[PDB]
């Protein structure tokens, strides 16, 4: 059967590409990203054990096992997963296929199928071995819809255009046909006859159809640069606008670079949607006519123009997947001395300060030499490319002048003719030159459709939340967590069974230590994840039961890493919600003690922040995120470090502020330091994701348990 | 199989990418 | 007389290319470097003080003075400094040359001389105006060196590549001048006669020249390419090796992007030092020998061809402009948008927690059109250019056939001569293009070379010290700080007048507030700055009078922030020093309290930290920080925040041992929190600049003081 | 000379850039 391999599409997809490559040759075909949510995969890597949960659901038998030289008896099944090291660098996955005479198939999706001996894979990957059994409830199938036309559909609306361009470029060849064959009828009536007045005729109106076909070329780019603009514009809006309706999970298993290059990948789709499209179907029917005239013309001659282009084709088919090699392998090489010098200059106090200067700088050498290295491997692969094609059309064109002149010494056709089949050889050849040079192009398109496409067949927020606004009002009430178990991936639970009751209109304050889960519960709390068991309970109503808009709007929480987008600070304290008079940001600033510093900046309120706000202090940002917390007045405040930093005074202020609310609205503290937590009226002290403390201070000071041992711990 | 099953910490222990 | 503007190399040094403008207007020029040096130029910006300190400096009498729309009464001089804000988004300088009927020269470094009017410039900078004078102390010259007569002295050692890419480049010419003739022999003596066996030993006699040619071809370009790989590696290496000695304050002025752009800088560099002289040097002769041939075969088509390549090389340079002013324009509106993306993707989730999903839609929907506006732009540039020189060459073609099959039929010269004439014309027209359009390339060579070349020419960390470390073989003894007054640059100085004894052998604490200057003291201690007033005493014997190996090899200094370079965790413990034993990193380890988890590692030292070891913890990090500290058995050891994270015993543990020392080796432990040091023999509480109390922990709290005043907490 | 001479205070929050 036939042997395929499915190439990983960033860099962490190296489970999710085996397991689609296994599925593919089994017969099953799903989506990629599908299959990594399903696989679980996270920035750092992928365990196995998610791969072979992600199997067992998928309808595979899997079993990961250990294995140490025993790949000879025949106890085993094909293909297998594997795990290798690149050198001692980092691990890696790929699958044999079939070991036979002490010689490997491997796929690896970093590069492909290739080729190992015994020894020197065995002195690769150090043990483990993923087998995989096709199930009972394994269904062959194809689950991925053709990306190409469901992005090729932008074209549907802008038919106009493109036939204006098709009818351009008709009028383009025509003219240039008489452009071509001009020469001819120059030295075959215009010189053999000494007809001045004729030649001064023919010469100027030869020279109104370059002038028109110069108008029609402009005419083309005006109208491919406009279509090339509204189809980048359009992709980048639908991509833009489906990536903000994404839940969390997609943005905390990814990294920022994986997202930002889908943007820049936008143009390499437009290039197969607006180029190749208008390129192929204006250039396959001119160079039929080409051709046509061509055989007109003579014979032979276009029999020798058709042998030049079938080697041109034969030597840029067999040369072109060289040259992906070289350019891959030198964008994994100089991603790699980049790395080096910004990790370098970064840390360049220690550097300096240990003296590891002459190490550097020999480290640096040999990564740049390197890289120089596979520059040079693709130099040569061009410079034997440029050097075979031009000797292939220098020889056609030194063989088409000689058997042209040939002919004529016969007197197969008429001199002048010659000229005339010169002129039109570059107009039936650079549409197949180019029909020639497009299939990279196509491929590299293709594969930068199924990577982006990939995404849009994702699940939003919305379609998976309920709808429950049909009866709630508002989130007040008494809150429960009620056997909420949750797992921040496919790794060991880090939040366990709780019975959490927070009360009416009560102050509490979520202590534990720094490894334990405390910015996560609350992270459940206004449902940025879902908890795989257990419930949360509103005024006797589930987290099912609690509309999402509403959630968001009547929960405020300042996070631990606060972050300050760029503008003006009133855009800052008011985004989301508009329509709000100045008195409620003031009061927020004075509650919040921003008052007094924002009043020293050169503007009021309209002071740019720039660079994300880096310049201002710490604490000015701890007091903008507060001023914005309670800019929204909302349901449920959850604090998590807003007491970080203080001048002694300013967290009595903002204690002074939180209980200044005369309402209802409950205030849920996550505290690092025991001091800011005084007199508080519930208190919930956790250790190994579990609450066990749950009363006021007196009592479980009197209790003797672990909470007054923390205290003997910090004081 | 070909060999004796790993348990699941350890299976943990086994990384990609 | 001439107005001359400098165009700044960065974002953020206005001042000193305004500053640099003033002086080359009064006749001064001095580096630019070295002024932002003078300046004080720093990340966020340059203040005025700081331009009149440098002007002060240099010799000019400098005055800031305010304005409130006085710019039209005399007794002022011009030109003159001001500062501007770009419709109420960051600060800018700008310098006024002129005032005259109410309408404003001022050069800006951004852009160059703009017209300005007095509404509008009125209505753009608010208020304050630096005016220069030159004083008695200003005496004119000229400081800068051509940097170009400096790289190309890289090309002396390969004479003899560069000869034989000139020899070879002459000899393809002379090849293709006689491949150019054979048309001419073609179609006049083989065609009118049927000599059919010349013709076949003409048509095999002329084809190998080609071959010859393809060969000379290849060899030159692999002669070009390996000269070329040649000096960017030596550029390149050079430049990493003079960096990686500067001082430290130039690498605190600066940011990590403008070193790294440096780098990609040495390949514009060597387009010009390798490709452009070469290349005029054979295009020259080339044109030359192209020209007296055409010369030879008929005159009026020789200067037909003289108008076109004159027309051309007119629209080239009446098109050069607008090209380079809508690439910056492209440039500086692509760097705003990728900015909001970068933003929006790593602040997703307060965008998610306030539901600004809409504005921000809204919001980078308008910078996207700009980006395709400004691209439009750029793009109508090009189709005008194109259109242009088309248009050109084609009428060209067209007259030169016409004028030449006009001579024909009068007589002047035979039908075949025309058709070498059009061959030729490729051989005249090619090399005098490539002159015409390597003057951009030369200008942004220059300007690069400029950029990158200026840095080159400051002075580095050896040659200031004084060389001399005789009398001291060790660091031992008794440490006094007298009077010491440090600035970090051009702002308020963070030390004031202090008098510190750190003892014989004494463990200290320097405690202090967050906003207090404790790790500039540190600093100051391993010799990363000067300082400006005072003196530090090292057992009778200063600073400067101490070599700077010893002190880089025999102190020690805790980063605030660990920094794990990416690689072995074995040369991570013991770099820069070599041939090290294990077993004293094994008690290191188990001193460090990081002995036990490095067993739970996949491999015991051979596992590389990927990423710059993220995997790993922040107290891991830290252990690995004070292992590395540790190894190098420092007499004067300084622990920073070693203490951040804890698990109640690991200080404990590092107390104990380090009271385990039995040594006479000082150790400085800087201290946020007051609860950590315990009993330690001397305490320095640093406020306002100053030490204020120095005594132990009995004395001051019986003192009754600032000390005791802080422990009003913590209890 | 122009106007009155202004104090090194404010020329501090005079910045550039
Ligand atoms: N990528 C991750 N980001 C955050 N927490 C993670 C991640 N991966 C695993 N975790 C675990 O999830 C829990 C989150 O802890 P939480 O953020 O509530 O604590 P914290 O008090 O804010 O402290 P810290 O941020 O220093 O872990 C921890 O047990 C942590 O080890
Ligand atoms: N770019 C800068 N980098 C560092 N310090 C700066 C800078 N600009 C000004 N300073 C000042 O230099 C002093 C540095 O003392 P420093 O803050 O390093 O002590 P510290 O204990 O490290 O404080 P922290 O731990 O909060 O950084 C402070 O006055 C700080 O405001
Ligand atoms: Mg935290
Ligand atoms: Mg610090």
């Amino acid at each position: 059967k036939k042997y395929v391999c499915v190439r990983q599409y960033d860099l962490t997809d190296c489970g999710a590409a085996c397991l689609s490559s296994i599925a593919q040759y089994y017969g099953l075909k799903m989506s990629l990203a599908k299959i990594r949510e399903m696989t679980g995969t996270d920035t750092q890597g992928t365990n196995a054990y998610g791969l072979i949960h992600a199997a067992k659901q998928l309808g595979f038998s899997a079993k990961g096992v250990k294995a140490s030289k025993e790949d000879l008896l025949k106890d085993f099944r094909l293909p297998a997963i594997a795990n290798v090291i690149v050198d001692n660098r980092l691990a890696h996955f790929v699958v044999i296929y079939s070991i036979k005479n002490r010689i490997i198939t491997v796929a690896d999706p970093g590069k492909g199928i290739v080729r190992y001996s015994m020894d020197d894979f065995c002195s690769i990957w150090t043990g483990g071995l993923v087998l995989l059994e096709p199930g009972e409830a394994f269904q062959k199938g194809d689950y991925t819809q053709n990306m190409m036309v469901k992005f090729a559909g932008f074209l549907k609306p802008l038919k106009k255009t493109v036939l204006c361009i098709f009818l351009a470029s008709l009028l383009y060849t025509a003219l240039g046909i008489a452009g071509s064959f001009y020469i001819k009828f120059l030295f075959d009536d215009l010189i053999k006859f000494e007809k001045l007045n004729d030649l001064h005729i023919i010469s100027a109106g030869f020279a109104v159809i370059f002038l028109l076909q110069i108008f029609l070329n402009y005419y083309r780019s005006i109208l491919v640069t406009k279509l090339g603009m509204s189809i980048d514009k359009s992709i980048m809006m639908e991509y833009y606008s489906h990536v903000l309706k994404l839940p969390m999970n997609f943005f905390n298993s990814r990294k920022v670079g994986e997202i930002i290059s889908r943007f820049m990948d936008a143009s390499k789709i437009r290039q197969a949607i607006s180029g190749a499209t208008l390129t192929i179907m204006i250039d396959t029917i001119m160079a039929v006519i080409g051709g046509i005239l061509l055989y007109i013309q003579n014979s032979s001659l276009f029999f020798i123009s058709f042998i030049i282009i079938l080697l041109y084709g034969i030597i840029v088919t067999v040369f072109n997947k060289p040259i992906q090699n070289a350019n891959r392998q030198i964008m994994e090489d100089n991603a790699k001395l980049t790395s080096a010098l910004v990790e370098s200059v970064k840390g360049i106090e220690t550097i300096k300060s240990f003296g590891a200067e002459e190490q550097t700088e020999k480290s640096t050498r040999d990564k740049i030499e390197t890289v120089m290295k596979s520059s040079f491997k693709e130099g040569m692969l061009y410079i034997n490319l440029s050097s075979l094609t031009g000797i292939v059309a220098g020889l056609g064109g030194i063989v088409i002048l000689w058997a042209g002149a040939y002919n004529v010494i016969k007197g197969n056709m008429s001199g002048g003719q010659l000229l005339a089949f010169n002129a039109l050889l570059a107009y039936f050849l650079t549409p197949v030159k180019n029909l020639i040079d497009l299939q990279p192009l196509i491929q590299t398109a293709v594969v930068a459709s199924n990577r982006l496409g990939e995404i849009l067949e994702l699940a939003t927020e919305k379609e998976l939340r309920e709808d429950s606004d049909d009866f709630v009002i508002s989130l007040k009430g008494d809150i429960e967590f009620r056997n909420v178990d949750f797992r921040y991936g496919l790794r060991k639970p880090v939040l366990k069974n709780i019975n959490l009751t927070i009360p009416k209109g009560k102050t509490v304050a979520i202590v534990g230590e720094s490894g334990s889960g405390k910015t996560t519960l609350a992270k459940l709390l206004m449902n940025f994840y879902s908890p795989e068991k257990g419930d949360i309970l509103i005024n006797g109503h589930s987290i099912k039961n609690i509309s999402l808009e509403l959630i968001r709007k009547k929960i405020a929480f300042v996070s631990q890493d606060v972050f300050i987008f760029s503008g003006t600070v009133k855009e800052n304290l008011c985004l989301g919600n508009e329509n709000v008079d100045m008195d409620e940001i003031i009061k927020a600033a004075k509650m919040a003690n921003a008052h007094d510093f924002i009043e020293k900046l050169p503007l009021k309120y309209d002071t740019f922040l720039n660079e994300s706000g880096a310049n201002l202090s710490e604490g000015q940002k701890q007091r903008l995120a507060i001023a914005r917390a309670l800019l929204k007045k909302p349901d449920i405040l959850i604090l998590d470090e807003a007491t970080s930093n203080l001048d002694s005074i300013t967290e009595n202020h903002i204690k002074d502020a939180i209980y200044g609310l005369e309402d209802d609205v409950t205030v849920i503290i996550i505290a690092h330091r025991l001091s800011t937590i005084v007199n508080c009226d519930k208190i919930y002290l956790l250790k190994d994701g579990e609450i066990v403390e749950s009363g006021s201070h007196t009592e479980l000071i009197a209790l003797k348990g672990c909470y007054f041992k923390m205290w003997k711990q910090t004081e | 199989n070909i060999g004796r099953e790993l348990t699941d910490e350890e299976l943990m222990e086994m990384t990609g990418g």
